[PDB]
Parts: structure tokens; sequence; C-alpha cells
């Protein structure tokens, strides 16, 4: 009932007991269940939309809030590509010219025809 | 024994006899595989040009590379139903 | 088995035999409805597989997703897609009834209930069934050298010729067919052997004799898909209308 | 230091015999037919191929 | 560890700790089959190997470039670089 | 033309009529009652059928046989489940393995053999030779070349000439 | 003696025979069978490398046709290029050391017939990933190493987290496998061929707008498996497998295959400056991301896994700067770093009674374990590019080539790749201090029973130590060198900047990495030992930052909650709101209710009035009046009877 999809299934159930969905992972492990593997007593009512709250369900972290976590991830993505873009204005220039090649730019060596000399050839 | 059956066009074969129609279908088909083996032969020659040339493949067989990229849209299977169901200049 | 291996490939045969050679001009107007319907069976029905409590229903929707790949190889009006859909029809008809022997064949004979939630830890008491879980699943996903990938590859390529944006979107099916099949495979294969489950027999001589036939007959097509090009090379041409 | 030996097991179990026998039989059959390039000029099982002429 | 295991289940890769009593005998069969396989495959694939460079002559490649130029000349095909 | 016996086949039913049902005859978790059954269970295996004996008889013998085999079957397999009975050797041949290893599997191997050698006659293997013959028909002077030279002198014709004759089937086009 | 079929078929023997004859031979025989066949594979490939130094022509072999249709053939062609033999002597050497290392590390593992089958299998589909001579066999090995990466790290099927980590790993790789299939479908239509020899002959003619479409797909394929930032959370989620598995899957091989895709395609890579820019600025991001996470995570396997993904960023930077010799040389010497780092970490995990992995619970192990000390300090001084070792030859020159490139914006990636080297020192000092030099941290039994392992764990660390010291100076004239025509990569000469980056470097920019790497490596040890309050502050603000970089730069949470969990929720909005909800309303559920209502109304047409004669007799009148007015309404206008007939159906059926 916590999530917006669990709320959206209230009018379907008619005889279903409608229990509180709680993750199988955030139960403690030290209580001795029937199923130590999945943290579940033998006859325990499964939830509306169980397989998101299974042990085989996703990992479901519990340290940050997911909204905060979204802010911190996009914050690192912003602080990298903003700083690396601003730092292209503070770049120093090169001390050397680009090097050069003979034979009118090696136009003939990388393919080429006399009419076709524009597409092939570098730095005459 | 490598047999060579005859070529029959679709033009003027009277599509009411199933003998000449089916031979026209198979002939246009088999000539189309022949038309493809030229592509498969120039590809085999272009790779040997490349492997022997090494670094100067850019200028040794520019003609074979451009040759292969010229044949490639126009040497493939295309269907006898395109030319049988339609007539040009009508 | 006879439904999913034979009744489904019949309409793959009937779209070739009935439709394509007298509907030649009515299709090229109307193939981009076939691409709509085939894509949103691949996108939709291979995504509803994820949330399935029953174990035979998953392999059912797997059959839907591969038959939705296959009919965008037929309706390509190109030469690789026709042969790719035929090799899909001959290889899915091998790999899929083997999976129905795994789900309702062996496991329903032993425990008579087909809910997924009872079934974990199949390795510790049935090792030489968990092998047939894995190699037959990894044959269904479209790992190469199995004859499903030759068909998936050529049909996605033929559907990439005809319209490349629909082929680029439809290429995601390799992912979407891996997701549910490997999720099922690692739920069944791994974990502690279940509470609910007394240990029953190993997979018996007949339920190996079936399986190895349905596995070699995929692997031969996967190592050589050319063993049936001697039949099909006319029907690769008999259905193209690209003038 | 003893690796704690398990009961004795024969080598040529039935699947070894069946799978290796059929695989080596098919390989020997393939080489048997490829040995007829100069002896007859065509393969042996092609002599069993009798379709009708296309005409 | 050496926890106990059920001896009735028959795997193919061995089980938990497979150490059968005649493994010295079966090792001889395994090495015989492995050396037979390795030598037979290594001699069978000898004529299928070729050497990459130098398998065809230069004169062949120059005349294939010539025939390419003939076929290209007859269809009236500009160079890809020609605009 | 195998054999049977009639009077044995009647006396077997006379023996079975005094026996308990298959759902009782083995559910006693020895040799006072379990020793007669361990021979009767081998009467299932002993293979009295008749190749030509099924053809040349009437249904009065047939129904009697079929009821006797249908009871010997249960006395074999129920005693196999709970407990010749008291042995263990492998592997007791089944019912399907005669016509799946000796008719299904060799026809299914023969299908592979025919598919491999029918792939020799292919359109690529025929089209390559037809293209080489079309080269050697128009230009038969490259037959005068040595045998090693001809494989490079055909390819210069293939690369050189068109030699496809597809535009000659399309005479309505131009 | 073919020296290719002995390279290929011999680990195929090493896989197939442990499974077929596993129960018959047993684990004691499979330990020495599986190892020695990889040993002789390895000493055939050194000999072939020695011959290939003599002349530069490879041998290929040709096998049976896979499939040909129109414009397309696919064969089984295996060709051992220079680019192939580099990776080949990497993976055979690393693998053959791991097969020996896992004899003594697994001596109490039950199921080590399957485990040696699986190690030699992963060796084999690497062996055919590398040497195939089309993009198809490069797909074959690419998928079967993904299949093994399922079957390997989920070795303990009993453990839950290993099975979910296998799910994570293989589905991450499969994301890139989809884009590799997309790219390969573009390959076989632009070029018509999957062979390398045609594609590389004709790649200079196809324009940039298509090669962007190709190499975007073939870079997402490598970004998935060579673990760049877009998805990277399967490496660190692959440590539920054991340590000799990690000494393959992260030392060289599985990380290396994504680099190999971009090393093969280097002849189509040149003609796209569009993809090389994004290759640069993804590989530049991942050095920083992995260096910043590898500081703050205190688990021994996670340190070296994030080291691997901080250095594949350096290889990717070397790709994007059009310097492929640097990336291939780093790929080679990097295996001999990492495999020694992993099988040193496995030796100090295995040498504790608890077998723990937190670095916070090791303490002083210097006097107790000197052998693994001297091995892992070979490893760390190689890893930080110290002057004598292979790391100086293999890692600092990639930092050099950022300054020497012709694009002006690549001076930024100098400091972007430099920061990563300072950060590379600050965790290697963390792992050398907090498990060897510090005050003890465990209970004292683990200090009574601390010892070393027999010969199977000592000898591969010895050999990989020798290689990780010498092989960079020995092989620095084949990959680096100066005019070395050994690899056949064809750099565009308008993009070739290696002659520029050797000489235009001033003393400061070359001196500065070596120096500050050393100096920060002393500062971390001194600030750990003397002061130690700097690192143990209880700032509320610094520790939110530490908890960010501990939890993988939160992104595992991001990928899990915003994509996986939302993907499962919106797949439940199809299987229940569409597949079972609304397509049955137009199917067998809505039509059952429609026919139930309409049948009930036509049944109840004549319900009451048990005088059935009067009931049927007043009905015959209407049905010659309603028709008689209906036709009058019709032949004045047709349209005005259709709502009449719809309303008659409404009053009749409802
Ligand atoms: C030429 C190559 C091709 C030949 C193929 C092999 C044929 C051999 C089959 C055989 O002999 O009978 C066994 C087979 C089943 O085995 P079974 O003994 O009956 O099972 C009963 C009990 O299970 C048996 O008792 P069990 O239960 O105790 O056994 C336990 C089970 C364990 O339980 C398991 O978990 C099984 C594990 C999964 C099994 C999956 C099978 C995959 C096999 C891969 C093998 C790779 C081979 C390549 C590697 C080569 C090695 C160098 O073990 C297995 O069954 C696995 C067997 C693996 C053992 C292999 C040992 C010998 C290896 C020899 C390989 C040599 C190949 C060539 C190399 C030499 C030449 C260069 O029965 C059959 O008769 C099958 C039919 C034979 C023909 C097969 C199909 C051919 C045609 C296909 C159809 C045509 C194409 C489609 C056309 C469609 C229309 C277009
Ligand atoms: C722009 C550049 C693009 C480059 C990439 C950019 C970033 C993309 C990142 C997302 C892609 C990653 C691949 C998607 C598959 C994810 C699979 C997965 O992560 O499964 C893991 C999960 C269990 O893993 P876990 O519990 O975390 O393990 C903890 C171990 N201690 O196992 C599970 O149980 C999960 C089962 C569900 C799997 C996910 C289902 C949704 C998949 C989304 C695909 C979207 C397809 C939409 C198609 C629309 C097309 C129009
Ligand atoms: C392509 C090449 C041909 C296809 C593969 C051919 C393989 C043929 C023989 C397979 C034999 C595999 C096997 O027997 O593994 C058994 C293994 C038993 O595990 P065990 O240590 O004995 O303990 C179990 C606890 N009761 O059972 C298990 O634990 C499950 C692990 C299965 C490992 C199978 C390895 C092959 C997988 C290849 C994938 C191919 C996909 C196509
Ligand atoms: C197991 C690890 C790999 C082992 C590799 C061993 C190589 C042995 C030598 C092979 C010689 C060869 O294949 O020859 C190839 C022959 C004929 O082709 P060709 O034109 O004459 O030569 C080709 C060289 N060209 C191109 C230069 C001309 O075709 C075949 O055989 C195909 C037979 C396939 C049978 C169906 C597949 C069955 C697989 C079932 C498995 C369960
Ligand atoms: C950016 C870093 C900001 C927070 C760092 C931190 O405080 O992380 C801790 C580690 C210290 O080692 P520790 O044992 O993990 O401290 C754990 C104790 N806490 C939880 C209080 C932190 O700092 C470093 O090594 C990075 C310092 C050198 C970086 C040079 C570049």
């Amino acid at each position: 009932i916590r999530a917006s999809f669990d709320k959206a299934e209230e009018p379907m159930l008619g005889d279903y007991p409608d229990i509180d969905p709680f993750p199988a992972q955030l139960k403690n492990p030290y209580k001795k269940y029937d199923d130590q593997q999945d943290r579940r007593n033998l006859e325990e009512p499964l939830s509306v939309n169980d397989d998101l709250y299974d042990m085989w369900s996703p990992d479901r972290f519990t340290h940050f809030k997911n909204q905060d976590a979204l802010k911190y991830f996009i914050g690192f993505l912003t602080i990298f590509f903003g700083a690396s873009y601003v730092a292209t204005y503070f770049v120093p220039e090169k001390a050397a010219i680009p090097r050069e090649f003979p034979y009118e730019g090696l136009w003939k060596e990388s393919g080429g025809t006399e009419k076709s000399k524009a597409f092939f050839g570098q730095r005459s | 024994e490598h047999q060579r059956p005859e070529l029959v066009s679709f033009d003027d074969i009277n599509y009411n006899d199933h003998k000449k129609v089916r031979e026209a279908q198979e002939s246009y088909t088999r000539e189309q595989f022949i038309r493809l083996e030229a592509l498969k032969t120039v590809r085999k020659a272009l790779e040997k040009c490349y492997e022997e040339s090494g670094p100067n493949h850019f200028e040794d067989c520019k003609n074979l590379a451009e040759q292969y990229l010229d044949m490639l849209p126009t040497h493939r299977l295309q269907g006898y139903l395109g030319y049988q169901r339609n007539d040009p200049s009508k | 088995m006879i439904l999913a291996g034979l009744i489904l490939k019949l309409a793959l045969y009937a779209i070739l035999r009935l439709l394509l050679p007298l509907l030649c001009e009515a299709q090229i107007l109307y193939t981009p409805m076939i691409y709509i319907i085939s894509l949103l069976t691949i996108i939709l029905t291979s995504l509803a597989t994820l949330r399935q409590i029953d174990l035979k229903v998953i392999i059912a929707y797997s059959s839907i997703s591969h038959m939705g790949i296959a009919i965008l190889g037929v309706c390509s009006n190109t030469s690789l897609g026709i042969y790719g859909s035929i090799v899909l029809g001959v290889a899915h008809g091998f790999v899929s009834p083997a999976l129905f022997l795994i789900v309702g064949g062996i496991l329903y004979d032993r425990y008579h209930i087909r809910i997924v939630n009872y079934y974990k830890g199949l390795t510790t008491y049935m090792p030489q069934l968990a092998t047939y879980i894995i190699i037959l699943s990894f044959a269904n996903i479209g790992t190469p050298l199995t004859g499903n990938f030759t068909g998936e590859f050529l049909s996605l390529q033929g559907g990439f010729i005809r319209n490349p944006i629909i082929g680029g979107i439809s290429c995601i099916s390799v992912l979407l067919a891996a997701i549910y099949q490997l999720k099922l495979t690692n739920k069944l294969t791994g974990g502690i052997s279940s509470i609910y489950m007394h240990r029953t027999n190993d997979v018996t001589i007949r339920e190996k004799f079936i399986m190895n036939i349905l596995i070699i007959s995929t692997l031969i097509i996967g190592i050589c898909p050319q063993i049936m090009y001697n039949l099909l090379y006319w029907t690769v041409n008999n259905y193209i209308y690209i003038i | 230091h003893g690796p704690e030996l398990t009961p004795a097991v024969p080598f040529f179990q039935p699947y070894v015999l069946k799978w290796a026998g059929v695989s080596l039989g098919l390989v020997a059959f393939y080489q048997f037919n490829s040995s007829y390039e100069a002896k007859n000029g065509h393969t042996w099982v092609e002599t069993f191929f009798h379709p009708k002429s296309r005409e | 560890g050496r926890y106990p295991f059920p001896k009735d289940v028959i795997s193919m890769t061995g089980g938990w700790w497979a150490n059968p009593s005649n493994w010295k005998l079966n090792g001889l069969f395994a090495t015989g089959i492995a050396v037979g396989l390795a030598l037979w495959v290594s001699t069978a694939t000898l004529p299928y190997t070729r050497r990459r460079e130098g398998i065809t002559s230069e004169s062949d490649i120059s005349k294939w470039n010539a025939a390419a130029g003939v076929w290209r000349e007859r269809h009236g095909k500009i160079s890809t670089g020609e605009a | 033309l195998r054999a049977y016996n009639e009077e044995k086949e009647l006396a077997l039913k006379q023996r079975l009529s005094q026996l308990p049902p298959p759902g009782k005859a083995f559910v006693t978790a020895k040799e006072a009652e379990l020793a007669e059954l361990a021979e009767i269970a081998a009467l299932y295996k002993t293979d009295r059928v008749g190749i030509l004996d099924i053809l040349l008889l009437g249904n009065k013998h047939a129904r009697l046989y079929r009821d006797n085999t249908a009871l010997l079957k249960d006395y074999y397999y129920n005693g196999r489940r709970i407990l010749w009975e008291i042995k263990r050797e492998g592997a007791e041949k089944e019912d399907w393995v005669n016509q799946m290893y000796f008719l299904y599997a060799p026809s299914l191997i023969l299908l592979l053999i025919v598919m491999v050698y029918k792939s020799r006659e292919d359109i690529t293997f025929w089209a390559k030779k037809e293209l080489d013959q079309r080269v050697l028909d128009k230009h038969p002077e490259i037959n005068d070349a040595p045998e090693n030279e001809r494989d490079a002198l055909i390819v210069e014709r293939i690369i050189a000439g068109d030699y496809d004759k597809l535009a000659s089937l399309q005479k309505k086009a131009t | 003696y073919n020296a290719i079929s002995l390279i290929i078929i011999l680990p195929c023997i090493s896989w197939l025979f442990p499974l077929f004859f596993g129960r018959q031979l047993g684990y004691v025989f499979v330990t020495r069978m599986t190892s020695t066949l990889i040993i002789i594979t390895t000493l055939i490939t050194y000999y072939y490398f020695y011959q290939l130094l003599g002349n530069n022509n490879p041998i290929n072999l040709e096998l049976f046709n896979y499939l040909n249709i129109d414009y397309l053939d696919i064969n089984y062609n295996f060709e051992i290029d220079a680019l192939t033999i580099t990776m080949l002597l990497a993976i055979t050497t690393i693998s053959s050391m791991v097969h020996i290392y896992s004899i003594g590390y697994m001596e109490t593992d039950p199921h080590q017939v399957r485990f040696f089958s699986l190690l030699s299998m992963f060796t084999f589909w690497m062996i055919i990933l590398v040497t195939g001579s089309n993009y198809f066999v490069l797909f074959v090995g690419w998928e079967f190493i993904g299949v093994t990466s399922y079957l390997l790290i989920s070795f303990w099927v009993t453990r839950l987290q290993a099975m979910k980590s296998a799910l994570s790993a293989v589905l991450m790789n499969r994301f890139g496998d989809a884009f590799f299939v997309l790219g390969l479908c573009v390959i076989a239509y632009v070029f018509g061929t999957l062979n390398y020899s045609t594609i590389f002959a004709t790649a200079y003619l196809i324009n940039t707008d298509l090669l962007v479409l190709i190499m975007l797909a073939l870079f997402i394929a490598a970004m998935a498996k060579s673990a760049q930032f877009g998805l990277h959370n399967w490496l660190t989620l692959a440590m539920e497998g054991p340590t000799p598995v990690s000494s393959l899957l992260h030392a060289a091989t599985l990380v290396t295959a994504g680099i190999y895709l971009l090393l093969r395609s280097a002849n189509i890579l040149e003609y796209t400056p569009t993809v090389l820019f994004i290759i640069l600025w993804i590989g530049a991001l991942t050095t920083l991301s992995a260096g910043l996470i590898a500081i703050c995570s205190n688990d021994l396997k996670r340190i070296i896994a994030l080291s691997t993904m901080s250095q594949l960023g350096m290889m990717t930077i070397a790709i994007g700067l059009s310097a492929y010799n640097l990336a291939l040389f780093h790929l080679l010497g990097h295996a001999f770093f990492k495999a020694l780092l992993f099988m040193s970490a496995g030796s100090i995990i295995h040498s504790i009674l608890n077998e723990s992995q937190d670095i916070r619970t090791y303490g002083g192990l210097l006097s107790y374990l000197p052998y693994t000390y001297i091995c892992i300090t070979i490893a760390s001084l190689s890893l930080m590019a110290m002057p004598g070792l292979t790391g100086y030859y293999t890692k600092d020159i990639i930092i050099e080539s950022t300054y020497g490139s012709y694009s002006i914006s690549n001076y930024v990636v100098y400091w972007i790749a430099y920061l990563s080297a300072v950060l590379t020192c600050v965790y290697s000092m963390k792992i050398l201090y907090l498990t060897f030099y510090s005050n003890p941290n465990n209970n004292t039994i683990t200090y009574y029973n601390a010892h070393e392992s027999n010969i199977y764990i000592t000898l591969p660390m010895f050999i990989l130590a020798i290689f990780a010291m010498f092989a960079g100076w020995i092989l620095k004239d084949i990959y680096l060198g100066v005019g070395t025509d050994f690899v056949g990569t064809h750099i565009l000469p308008n993009n070739f900047s290696y002659f520029d980056t050797e000489f235009s470097i001033t003393q400061f920019y070359k001196l500065l990495p070596l120096i500050s790497a050393i100096l920060v490596s002393i500062l971390i040890v001194v600030l750990n030992e003397f002061f130690a309050i700097v690192f143990n502050l209880n700032n509320k603000y610094i520790n939110t930052v530490y908890s960010i970089f501990n939890q993988k730069l939160v992104s595992d949470q991001i990928l899990n909650h915003f994509i996986i969990f939302k993907g499962l929720v919106t797949s439940g909005n199809i299987a229940h709101h569409v597949d079972k909800g609304s397509l049955y309303r137009l199917g067998p559920v809505g039509i059952n209710r429609l026919l139930n209502k309409a049948s009930y109304n036509v049944i109840n047409l004549s319900s009451n009035t048990r005088s059935s004669l009067s009931m049927n007799s007043m009905l015959i009148l209407i049905t010659i009046v309603s028709l008689l007015l209906l036709v009058l309404v019709m032949n004045v206008n047709f349209i005005i009877v259709i709502p009449v007939l719809i309303s008659i159906l409404y009053i009749l059926f409802s």
C-alpha cells in the first residue's frame, strides 16, 4: 500500500486478505524462519504484487532516500561535464605546427585520382 | 554431368502453358545466381589484393574496392514476380 | 508440444504459401502495419513474461515472442529474411517442445503443481536436470551455434533492410528474450533445495532420450544452417517482388 | 593426506560407447565417401539418389 | 569440511568428491583419447592452413586491378572521390 | 512362428483367481506369501506371445490372454515398486527401446546423411561451374594456358566482362 | 604439428573431457589434466610468438561453410595476427597460471571437477573470441564467454547473492550484445560481408554518417563488457565468485574482450572522428569514477575490481587519441599486474581462519606473511607506474599522449587522466598499509595460525611477479618502439600524434606524474601512521560524501530503482492492466457479459402473461405495423432508418 502501484489494486481484490507489503530483505535474518533462504514462515500470507517484495526481487538499497540519491548522481554527472567544458576555455596553445607530408599531401597514397584529390590527402 | 537447360524469357511465352512459364521462372532465377557469382568472385579477389598489398591497398586496388561497392546494390536476389507480374512500356 | 512446435509454424507456412505470391502488390502498401504489429508483440508480450506466477505460461509467451520475430522476416520482401524465418520455424519447433517437456513434462509428473514459487534448488538433487534447464534455456535465448540465433539474426537483418528504424528498435529482442528466460533459469537452478519438495527421481531414460534428440537437432542447425539450403533456395526467390 | 577414495567406476559406460561409436562411424563414413574422388568420380551415396529428370 | 552426501544421485561431472578407486587406470584411457584426438585433428587440418602474405603473385593483382579498370571504364563510373 | 500353450494359459488364470489384488499383495511393509508372487511376476517376463499365433486364433483365446497379461503386469510392477523381485541389476530393458534405438534413431541418422550429401548439389556449386563454362565458351584461348594459370585467367574475365545475360531476358524494357 | 589447431583444439579437449569423463576420472586426475593441456597450449603460443617476430605473416585456416545466401558468406576462419598473438600470450599465460593456482586454493572445494571444466571452458571461448577472422566468430566467443560468466561466478548455486550476481552480470553483457547484433546487421548490409579483409579494404569509402551508426552500436557493445560508466555494476557485483575466477574475468579476459572489439575495428575507427570523441570522454569519466569509488570502499576484492575499471578507462583514452599501440601494450602488461593482484588478495584471504575480506579487519601481517607481501608490492609498484617496473612503460605514456595530441581540447584529459594516477596511489597505499603495516585488528588466533600456502599458490605468484617486472621492458620495442611495423593498424596520418608526444613533452609534464605519484604514495603512509585523525574525522558533511563514494557513486541505487524496479512495475502494468485486463474486455470476458445481458433481454421479451395466446397475438400486430411504418420512413430518406434500427436493437437486446 506504500507504493503507488499497490494502491492501484484495491478495487480488484474481493476476498483477498490485503496484507501490508514489506520487503523480504529488510526483515532481520536472525529470526529462525522456516525458509532461511527467503525469510518466510510456512503459512504466511503473500502480498498483492509479491514478486517485487521477494528475496529474488531487486536489491532495494536502504541508506539514501531514492530522491536524494537521484540528486547526488545527477550532481556528479553535472560537476564532471561542466568543469571539463569550462576548462576547455582555459587551455594553453601548442608549441608545434602539425607536421607535414610530401607528394602534394600523400593524396595518391591513401587512394585518390587527380580529379578526386580533395577527399584524400593531408598537409601538402 | 553439368547440365545446361535453355533460357526462356517471360516476353511472348503465352502465360496459359505452365511449361514455358515455369522454365522462364527457373531461368531468370538461375541467371540471377550466375549474376551473383561475379560479386562473390570479385570479393574473393579483393580480399587477396588486400592481404598481399598490406599498407598500399588504398592505391593498389581502389578499382576493385570501388568495383565491389558498385556491384553490391545491383547483384543480389530480386524476384521473378517483379518482372512477371509487371510489364514495362505499357 | 504438438501445439507449440507444429500448429504455430503452420501460419508461418501459410503466410508464405497463401499470402505473398498472389497478394504481391497489396503487401508493399501494407507491410508497415505488419511491422507495427510484430514489433509490439516483441516489445509487449516479451515484457509481460516477467510477471508470471505459473511455469508453463512463461514458455507460452516465449513462443509468442519468437513467432513475432519470425513474421518480420517473412514480410521483409528480402532474401535473407525468408530463409531466416524458415530456420526459426524449424529450430523453435525443436527447442520449444523440449521446454514443455521440462515444465509440464518432467516437473508436473513429479510434483503436479505448476506454480513457480515452490521451485528452487533443483541442482542439489537433480544435477542432470539442471544441465537441461540451462543448455536448453541458453538455446532459447539465442546464443549462437544453436540454430535459434541463425534465425533470429537473419530475420532481424531482413527486417532491418525493409525498414531500418523498425529493425533497430526490434533488435532489443535479444535482451528481452534473455531477461525472463534467465530469470526463470536462475530461480529454478539455484538456492537451497526447497522446503515443500521431497526428493524425487532423477530424469529417466526416456526423458533423456527425447531431450538429447531435441538438443542435437538444434545444434546441427546451429553449426551448419546449410544442411537445408538444398531445399530452400528456390523458395528464397519465389516470394520477392522488388522488380 | 589421503584424498579419501570413492568406489571404483568403469570407463566405457554406455553413453561413452554410444556417442563415440556414432560419432566415429559418421566420421569414417564421411572419409569413406570422400575417398571416391578418383575411384569413381562421385560419392557413394549419390548412387542411391534417383529423382526424376526435370523434363 | 567433508560433510555427508547422498550417494544415490548420479551426476555426470562427478558429484561432490569424485575420487574413484581406478582413476590411475582410467587416466590412461583419457590420455590415450586426448593424444589421439589432438594428433588426429592437428594432422587433419594441415592442408586447410595457408600462409597469409605471398599466396598469390603481384602480376595477378595488377591485372585484376586492370580488369577492374576495364569493367569500371565500360559502365562510365566516376571515382568516389570525383564530385 | 512362435508358440504358446493353451492349458497353461487356463491354469494361470486358475492360479490368479486365488491371489489377492495388486493393491494388497505387496502392502505388507517374507517367503510365506511373497515367494509365490516372485515367480508369478516372472511369468510376465517369460515371453509367451507367438508371432503367427496372434493371427491364426480366435478372440476366445485373445480375451483370456489379455486379462492374464493385464494381471501379471500389475503383479510385476507393484512388486518392483515396493521391493524376479528381490534382486537389483541394471538396466532392465523397457518397452519402447526396441523401436526407438533400432528404427527411430537409424532412420534419424540416415536423414542427416542424406541431408549432408544432398547439399552437394547446390545452386552455388552449380553456378560457379556454369559461370566458368560461360567464360570458357566465349574465350576458349585461356584453355591453352597451363592448369595452374587458368584459375587466375578466368577471374580476369569475370572481373572484366559482365557475362550475366539478365538484361537479355528483359527485352520489353528497352 | 599445426600450431593453430593445437592452440584451438587443445583447450577444447580441456573442457570436453572433464565433463564427459568427470565421474570416471575424478578430481585428482582432473586437477593435473586440465592444467597441463593449458600449459602446453601456452608454450606453443610463446613459440608461435617467437616465430611471428621473425616474419610478419600469419597463418589462417579455413573450415566448413557456416552459411551463404546472396551477397553474404560466413566461414570458420581463424587467423593469428599480431593483434591476436598479443592477447593470445596474455590470456594463455594468465589462464595457465590460474589453473595451477586453483589447485591449492580449491583443495577443500567439493565440486572442482566442474570448476576446472569451467575454467578451461572460459579459456576456450576466449581462445576463439580472439583469433576468429570475421565478425561472426567474434560474436560466437563474445556470447559464450557471457554464458560462462553466468556459470562461473554462480559456482555456489546454494548462495543467493551469487545467483543474483550472475543475473546482474549476464543481463548487463546482454544489453551490449543487443547493440552488437544491431551493429552486425548494419555491417552485413553496408559492406555485405562479415570478414575483416573486405571491410578493412573498403572502409575508407563509406561516409561518416554510416560509420557513426556502426561504431555507436559496436561501442555500446564494448561499453557494456569493458565496463565503462553507462553500466559498470557487474564487475563489483561479480565478487561472489571465488578468487581464481576473478583472476581471469577481471585480470585480463572478460574486461579485455570489449577492448579487443575496438582494437579489431581500428581500420574503420579512423574515418570517424565523431565516435572517437565520445570514446575519449567516456573513458576519461571512468578513470575518475572508479578511482573515487576505490578510495572509499573498504573491501579487498572491490578495491582491485575498481582498479580494473579505472584502468580500462586509460585504455579507452588511448583508443580515442588514435594511439592503438599504447592501448594494446597497456592491455598486455595490465593482465600481469592484475592477475598477480587478485591471486595475492586470494592468498591473504585464504590465510585467515575466518576467511574475511574487510580491510578494516586484517591488521599487521608483515612479519607473518612476507611472501605475499613481496608479491603484492611488485604488484602495487607496477600498478602505480614506478620507474623501473613495467608500469612506467605501460601507463605513464598514455598520460603523456594527452598533451601531445593535435586536438587542443585534449589538454583537459591530461589532468583528467592525471588525477586518476594520484588517486591510483592513494588506494594502493590503503591496501598496503591497512593489511600489512597497521596495528592488528582481528582476534589473535588468526595471528597464531597465519601462514602461507603450499606450492600451488606460491609458484604462480612467483612467475607472474617475474612477468610483471620484466615483460614491459622486454616487449617495449615491439609495441612501442619507434618505426615498428608489427601491428597492421592503419592510422590516418592526419591523426597520428605519437612522434609529437615523444619529443614535445617538456621536463615538467613528464616529471610531474612520476614525482607526485611517489610523493603522494609516501604521504598516505605517513598520514596513516603518525597522525591518523585526518582520515578519522567525524564530520557530518565529509561522511555523507564518504557514503556516496562507498556505495558505488550512488548509481547502483540509481540503476536499480529508476530502471529495473520501474521496468518491473511497468511490466506489471501490461500483464495485468493490458494482457489480462483490457485485451480480455475485447476478448472472452467482455463478450461473455455482453452476450449474458443481450441473451437475458431476448429471453425476457415475453416473460409474464401466462395467457400466451394474447401475448403472441399482440406481438403479430406490431410486427406488421413496425415494418409497415419502417418502409414508409425508408423510401423518403435512407439515413433516418439507421438510428431507428439501432434503437430497435437497443430496446430488443437491452
Ligand atoms: C545513452 C547510452 C546508452 C548506454 C547505456 C545507458 C545506461 C543503461 C543502463 C540500463 C541498461 C542495463 C541493462 C538492463 C538490464 C538490467 C538487468 C539487471 O540489472 O538485473 C539485475 C537484477 C538483480 O541484480 P541485483 O539484485 O542488483 O544484484 C545484487 C547483488 N548483490 O535482476 C533482476 O531481477 C532484474 C529483472 C528485470 C530486468 C530489467 C527489466 C527492465 C529492463 C529495461 C529495458 C528497457 C526496454 C524498454 C524497451 C522500449 C523500446 C521502445
Ligand atoms: C570441435 C572443435 C572443432 C573441431 C574442428 C575439426 C576439423 C576437422 C577437419 C574438418 C574438415 C572439413 O570440415 O572440410 C569441410 C567440408 C567440405 O568443405 P570443403 O569445400 O571441401 O573445404 C573448405 C575449405 N575451403 C573453403 C577453402 C574450400 O565440409 C564439412 O565437413 C561440413 C560437414 C558438416 C556436417 C553437419 C554438422 C555436424 C555437427 C554436429 C555436432 C554435434
